[PDB]
């Protein structure tokens, strides 16, 4: 039953507003009430903005992959170190955030190809393997293709 | 260190958006 | 020292085509010398085809997607169960592993967010929401876009 | 189940493949 001012409603709100954030930089559109929507057509603007920053893209892109959650505390740390709020900081602490989950995939992909990879091998070498000599190795497919 | 680099881009934007905003 | 008919060929050969088929099914190109770049682009006109298989592509979109490994290794044993090999099964299970890569991922983008949220509402809750509080919450920001 | 379904067509299209290419 809490007002906009309760944190019930900032934490449910702000969840939705930052969904909705990740899901622009980017499937289905967080459901929205009204007002929130117009908010989020706002951050829609901010973030396109930023999007075209080519030095904080080229700098994103820099960060050391491993711990991205040991990057995300540490820029919110540093950004309001000097003790200061304003709603431009918290929009640009969220785009931050966007960001961070499309640097993590690029982590990701890599990773799902390097396991994926490990079972199909596995397969192959305990599966397939003797069969594949029967053919010569893989210069037999080279035939199967005719070349 | 880009972290760094990135949390002081990313004051600056949101004091420049207060400025116009605000 | 080995040739092609040897494991360790076979295993490093196998890996380079894989690699490569999984990322033509999507960042660079993996290096692969002239005879095995002729093998890589007989499977990417086998991928090509097998892509534009809508059905194979709805089934495969609607897998379950908690544990891609029991999906992969069910397929797998399932493709060779009646003891039979031919290399156009072969290829056919590496198209399906590259596709596996992909659901996986859509798997991964959900989890990612999540994750990501956690730290960023985390972080808001304990560091952020007096402040926001002090504004009336979000209808602030409302405020602060002019709506 | 849909993982059967695959492992069938995988099957069938491999199949076809050899007949094709052999």
């Amino acid at each position: 039953g809490g007002g906009p001012t309760s944190s019930e409603q900032i934490m449910k709100t702000g969840a939705l507003l930052l969904q909705g954030f990740i899901q622009d930089r980017a499937l289905d559109p967080v459901p929205q009430d009204a007002s929130t929507k117009k908010l989020s057509e706002s951050l829609k603007r901010i973030g396109d903005e930023l999007d075209s920053n080519m030095e904080l893209q080229r700098m994103i892109a820099a960060v050391d992959t491993d711990s991205p959650r040991e990057v995300f505390f540490r820029v919110a740390a540093d950004m309001f170190s000097d003790g200061n709020f304003n709603w431009g900081r918290v929009v640009a602490l969220f785009y931050f955030a966007s960001k961070l989950v499309l640097k993590a995939l690029s982590t990701k992909v890599p990773e799902l190809i390097r396991t994926i990879m490990g079972w199909t091998l596995d397969f192959l070498r305990e599966r397939l393997l003797g069969w594949i000599q029967d053919q010569g190795g893989w210069d037999g497919l080279l035939s199967y293709f005719g070349s | 260190r880009p972290e760094i680099w990135i949390a002081q881009e990313l004051r600056r934007i949101g004091d420049e958006f207060n400025a116009y905003y605000a």
